[PDB]
Parts: structure tokens; C-alpha cells; sequence
């Protein structure tokens, strides 16, 4: 089944990155759990002060 | 002046009326980079900010 239909896989497996790449360039929120630990930290440090 | 987190980063001097920025006194704490006392008692030391 791969060796009958290998093209189309590449298609599909190039489209898919590209997809991931402008999803990536379209939004910001995907990293919302990282930009939340930074906030976190930035946050418990500017509270300390 | 202030900060972000209500510090007093720039002031202005009252005889003459420039902007004077604050700098903190540079200040770090001081670690020490050695293997066991077994082995040697060559240390070297690390200073840090």
C-alpha cells in the first residue's frame, strides 16, 4: 500500500508541514503554555518586589 | 524616575537639571569551581552578574 502510493504520501506529508508552518505564522497562541510558564515566573518575580 | 516593578532606576539632580540614570552597584555571588580535596586543592573560582 506505501509502494503502490508513495506520491501522494509526499503530498500529503509536504502540505501537512506547510500547514504546521502557517499555522505557526498565522497565530502566537499555540505556544500559550510556554508564554504562561514565562508569565508565571515573570509575575511570582515582579510580585516579589 | 521608575520602573517596572516601582524601583528607582533614574533620578534627576536638583542643582543642574540632568537625567541621571541609576546603574546598581555591580554585585554577584561567588562560587568555587574545584574538584575533591582527594584529588587536589587547585580551586578556581567563578564570578557571577
Amino acid at each position: 500500500v506505501l509502494y503502490e502510493n508513495q506520491k501522494l504520501i509526499a503530498n500529503q506529508f509536504n502540505s501537512a508541514i506547510g500547514k504546521i508552518q502557517d499555522s505557526l505564522s498565522s497565530t502566537a497562541s499555540a505556544l500559550g503554555k510556554l508564554q504562561d510558564v514565562v508569565n508565571q515566573n515573570a509575575q511570582a518575580l515582579n510580585t516579589l518586589v | 524616575g521608575r520602573d517596572i516593578a516601582d524601583t528607582t532606576d533614574a533620578v534627576r539632580d536638583p542643582q543642574t537639571l540632568e537625567i541621571l540614570d541609576i546603574t546598581p552597584c555591580s554585585f554577584g555571588g561567588v562560587s568555587v569551581i574545584t574538584p575533591g580535596t582527594n584529588t587536589s586543592n587547585e580551586v578556581a573560582v567563578l564570578y557571577q552578574d
